[PDB]
């Protein structure tokens, strides 16, 4: 019963991992808001250009 | 007097080799199951669970390493350091390996979900 | 004191080479002190289980890849 | 089953089933008066647990007590056991407390075990035939009134009260009476091993 | 249905919480929610539901842990309480206490502070 | 079988926590609405200034 | 020749909940999506399998609660149920009834409200 | 590698691709992963008499005799390294022809969908 | 050699076939080579169970589809 | 125990996977819309 218990903790360790990284993956607006930061920077350099 | 965390993860680093960045996911393995509840030990009688490996050593006919463990044991006790020494006695059972069985060779097939 | 506890460490570390357990004298040590310290035996089985398991498919994934 | 429980819904509750049939009612304190015990009985005593109460409407109370007077066996609110009419305790009406009810129905059961020891005779021999014979035709005259209550009811176009029904079975219930004292001094206290003769 | 105005579940496992914890309400919501998710979990039957079994589980237990004076007090006490009739569950109770029993001679495991650990 | 359901209740909330804990970090899409917000602010000023 | 529209386990399920619940199959949905979860969870073969047998066993454990007028009556009614053969599978209906069994002596644990928590 | 002929084995038993058993390939990695406690009997006799009882209470004495006999050709051949944890998993897998099949109801292919 | 491996998967079918285990020559030369490699046995027979649980969902699926 | 261990993984890993699909259905759409204002735009423009 230990050894199971045991097994399934680690189980659930290593889905709780491998959940984190597949949602990192399909959620990923990440890139997105680093590319809109891009813009609003690049927005900010024109006007201080201007 | 380090965190029980921070020493098992030194042990962990130690024991198996590895830099804590490639011992991730066993390390969060193990954050599981020590956080996970655990059915009770076997034995958590000291003299329960040296009796119970005794008898379990002599029945596998390993005399040999059932006079080392009495000579461990006997020293344990008199040097008194150990408040818990049921835990350590469980702990050691449980870890107890047959010398005369040859260690079973982890199988390459377990590098399939290491991926 | 001291010395109790150095013969503590090397009865648990003979011990653990006649049970072939694999332990080395700091793991050993780690595990005496927090057994001493109220470590529930269970929860620290396992986490060596679980040490020795991860060793041990690192090892077959070592040989598998070489 | 759509169609059957359709007709179920309509063609009375199973509440004489186990399963629970809950029936609307009014919520009026002179017509909730069950409800209101129990909130009073909930809000009174902070160690009263609720018991699981059986609704049962009084129509279908004042049936089933036909139905026991006339002898039918079986009942689902009043138990025989050990040839004792006995209520279900887990039994309640909407427009009496539990004790009032279970009171009433108490005499009403007492009435029924007499007439249950008096409906299992067998008739042996020929002065017990002729016994039996007296009781029959006692029995078919009680029914006869019996069936005309429930007629009443079946048409179901006046409001009958269990009150109203005990009135009109008064006279009745007191022939009853007279009749279970004379048949037990008459036949219950005959000894069984006595001679045929001497009985 | 004489339903005594018994706080809902939620408040009475609110006020157990802070009974044995010592904390307020709003300092077990963590723990209060542990319980609802235990108390909400399907247990299979107790061992014993007859109160003469449960009693005389109790008389051995208490003998067994050389209680044999605390086994007769308890056999005196449960035939007292059996003929008072105030509780309506007998049974539960008396499993619930025999399953609380604790043996004083068995220092209690004090839950090492290491449970903490995995809370953040 | 005591020690299991407790231990089945534990891992649930930790799994709980831990999905919680995941989607905050990976579905929040609020910083791209700040950075997009931004790089309109930006465009705005560069308009304005030119 | 059409064998009459035996709707599916799923379909045969969800009225059997309907039946059991009185609702309609659309009030049932949560109840079906369990029942669905527990019908695919693998279950352990039954203890016995051999209509014999099963017939022994309940009336062993009827005589247990005892009730040897219902253990001879078990016995006998199936016997005649083994002697028609128009089950196919004696020993699973059994195995069924015998789970279904309820002693009558046990005063049913009146289910606290507190389990309707899980329920949603 | 181990995990291509246990991927070609799923394949050969099931009939279909290794493409259309991957959840039953994971779920034999989840099984093959998780932290075993130590098998009841190592040693090849033991496992060897207790086929032989198994095969002896379903009344499949033929079988039984066929099973020694299987047995000790295996051990005199010597090519399997694990003898005992080998009967140990074929006595496992024994199926007593006298024991109805449990047929897995159909009630489990309507999810499937 | 040859002929011994021969002799043993003969031998293997034939327990098989008499215990009427459903394994084939494929799939037993798999489960001993596996055997041969270290397996659990409880792991192992687990992995069979599941297995054949899993043939004769695919069985049936393929049956329904066809 | 075993058994249900490993029945008990296989449903979480299935159940897992059910719910990433559904999340994926639940959770092209934005895409579309701008095609269909940008349309919308371009056709105000050229008709005006």
């Amino acid at each position: 019963i230990v050894n199971l218990q045991v097994e399934m903790i680690k189980q659930f360790h290593m889905q709780l991992n491998e959940m984190h990284s597949l949602l990192e993956r399909y959620s990923v607006n990440e890139g997105l808001v680093a590319e809109i930061e891009r813009l609003r920077e690049e927005n900010k350099r024109l006007r201080a250009h201007f | 007097q380090k965190s029980p965390n921070v020493l098992l993860q030194n042990l962990c680093c130690r024991i198996l080799g590895r830099s804590e960045a490639d011992v991730a996911q066993q390390f969060q393995y193990a954050v599981r199951v020590i956080g996970s509840n655990f059915a009770p030990t076997v034995e958590r009688d000291e003299f329960l669970v040296a009796e119970k490996i005794k008898k379990e050593l002599i029945r596998q006919r390993r005399e040999a390493d059932a006079a080392l463990f009495s000579e461990l044991h006997r020293k344990l006790h008199s040097q008194g350091v150990l408040k818990n020494k049921w835990s350590i006695l469980y702990l050691l059972l449980s870890l107890s390996e047959d010398p005369r069985r040859q260690p079973s060779k982890v199988s390459s097939y377990a590098t399939l979900f290491a991926q | 004191n001291l010395n109790a506890v150095r013969e503590t460490m090397d009865v648990l570390l003979e011990i653990s080479r006649i049970l072939n357990t694999g332990l080395d004298m700091e793991t050993l040590s780690i595990c005496v002190r927090l057994c001493e310290q109220g470590i529930n035996p269970e929860a620290l089985s396992s986490v060596i289980k679980e040490l020795r398991k991860a060793t041990e498919a690192l090892k077959a994934a070592e040989n598998m890849t070489s | 089953p759509d169609d059957r429980s359709w007709l179920e819904h309509h063609v009375v509750h199973q509440y004489w089933t186990a399963r629970p049939s809950q029936f609307p009612h009014s919520l009026h304190l002179h017509s909730n008066l069950a409800a209101v015990w129990d909130q009073h009985l909930y809000s009174s005593d902070p160690l009263y647990v609720p018991d699981d109460r059986v609704l049962v409407t009084e129509t279908q109370v004042i049936r089933e007590t036909l139905w026991l007077l006339s002898g039918v066996k079986k009942l689902f609110i009043f138990q025989l056991i050990d040839g004792k009419v006995t209520v279900r305790n887990n039994i309640i009406v909407t427009h009496l407390t539990h004790s009032c009810l279970r009171s009433v129905l108490e005499q009403i059961a007492a009435y029924g075990q007499v007439v249950f020891r008096l409906q299992e005779t067998e008739a042996p021999f020929r002065t017990y035939q002729a016994f039996m014979w007296a009781l029959y035709k006692y029995f078919i005259s009680f029914k006869e009134e019996l069936a005309e209550i429930e007629k009443c009811i079946i048409n179901n176009d006046t409001t009958i009260t269990l009150a109203i029904v005990v009135d009109k079975l008064a006279p009745r219930l007191s022939q009853l009476k007279v009749l279970h004292k004379v048949f037990s001094t008459g036949v219950a206290e005959v000894p069984p091993d006595t001679r045929n003769v001497v009985r």
